[PDB]
């Protein structure tokens, strides 16, 4: 499941933002 | 709605023109804990003394400010901060610097990150992913009606207050622009295929970012995520999108247009601006005055044994403040 995919990446803490 | 913003923009232009500064000191403060931290500054709870009110301080390291090139952004956020004021925009109360940092403190919000529950729990119901979307979709109209364009719309920087209410923080892109941008800036997960593919984008990009958000609440993943960030990016720009099973029709439908990679066709850029999404089914239960003043009923009600609670926020280590005997970088700070 794609819920699965998310929560077993390494994609689900705080997202820091970007810029250079 | 024109009859408020009218006002609303003269209270701003003035403030805007004339912006506030150094209006409190360090050691008007105590120090209790740090709330968060990152890239060239940290958030830290903190008591003022004179009121015995809790405030979030963002203290900035100067000298770090500058390395990442964050200077006029930095002086955006503060300028832009001291002369907005909506229901769902975090108050900032005073700002001051010293030799090495700059300070905004700013109303503490005990709630936490709707981050934080949202993981938690997983994913919110569609009415509760509405009733916080209708929120943003009136601060965007606000926003967006003073020139300021917001740039990190996500759930780390909203905070939920003692009534169930969104407080957006992080001002640290928001710039008051008419007409074209380019500073590429936002976060990966939400960034419009116009940032992506640098080519030079206005407004539409935070509307983009609702859209986003919508999915993530309403889901509890994101549209597009993968583990690197160029890989992300390939999925933004494709153009394909795919809903859970359990989103409704109408939602399925307006994220569609949200998520509208032409951003010449994406609601919100349309020719009947924001109530192209006002207007929308799925929000067609939604009575946006009574959500302006806070009467519609908070789907959720954040819990806190008492003012200075930090247990809705992560720990982080305690560094230290440190002021240098010298001034740091004074002329390029000068109008903070
Ligand atoms: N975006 C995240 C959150 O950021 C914020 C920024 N600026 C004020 C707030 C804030 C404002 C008001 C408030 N009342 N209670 C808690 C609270 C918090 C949060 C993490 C991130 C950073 C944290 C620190 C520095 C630089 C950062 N860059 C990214």
């Amino acid at each position: 499941t794609t819920y699965a995919d998310f929560i077993a990446s390494g994609r689900t803490g705080r997202r820091n933002a970007i810029h250079d | 709605v024109k009859e408020f913003l009218a006002k609303a923009k003269e209270d701003f232009l003035k403030k805007w023109e004339n912006p506030a500064q150094n209006t409190a000191h360090l050691d008007q403060f105590e120090r209790i804990k740090t709330l968060g931290t990152g890239s060239f500054g940290r958030v830290m709870l903190v008591k003022h003394m004179e009121t015995g009110n809790h405030y979030a301080m963002k203290i900035l390291d100067k000298q770090k400010v500058v390395k990442l090139k964050q200077i006029e952004h930095t002086l955006n956020e503060k300028r832009i901060l001291q002369a907005v004021n909506f229901p769902f925009l975090v108050k900032l109360e005073f700002s001051f610097k010293d030799n090495s940092n700059l300070y905004m403190v700013m109303e503490y919000v005990p709630g936490g990150e709707m981050f934080s529950h949202l993981r938690r729990i997983g994913r919110f119901s569609e009415p509760h992913a509405r009733f916080y979307a209708a929120q943003i979709v009136l601060t965007f109209e606000y926003l967006h009606s003073l020139d300021l364009i917001y740039r990190d719309l996500k759930p780390e920087n909203l905070l939920i207050d003692q009534q169930g209410y969104i407080q957006v923080t992080d001002f640290g892109f928001a710039k008051r622009v008419k007409g074209r941008t380019w500073t590429l800036c936002g976060t990966p997960e939400y960034l419009a295929p116009e940032i992506i593919l640098s080519k030079g984008y206005n407004k539409a990009v935070d509307w983009w970012a609702l859209g986003v958000l919508i999915y993530e609440m309403a889901a509890g993943y994101p549209p597009f995520f993968a583990d690197q960030p160029i890989q992300i990016y390939e999925k933004i720009v494709s153009g394909k999108v795919r809903f859970p099973s359990h989103f409704s029709s109408d939602l399925k439908d307006l994220l569609r247009n949200l998520l509208q990679v032409d951003l010449t066709k994406r609601f919100g850029n349309l020719k009947n601006g924001v109530n192209d999404i006002k207007n929308h089914k799925w929000f067609a239960t939604t009575d946006w005055i009574a959500i302006y003043q806070r009467k519609v009923e908070a789907p959720f009600i954040p819990k806190f044994k008492g003012p200075g609670d930090t247990s809705n926020f992560d720990d982080y280590e305690e560094e230290e403040i440190r002021v240098s005997i010298n001034e740091k970088c004074g002329k390029e700070f000068s109008e903070f």
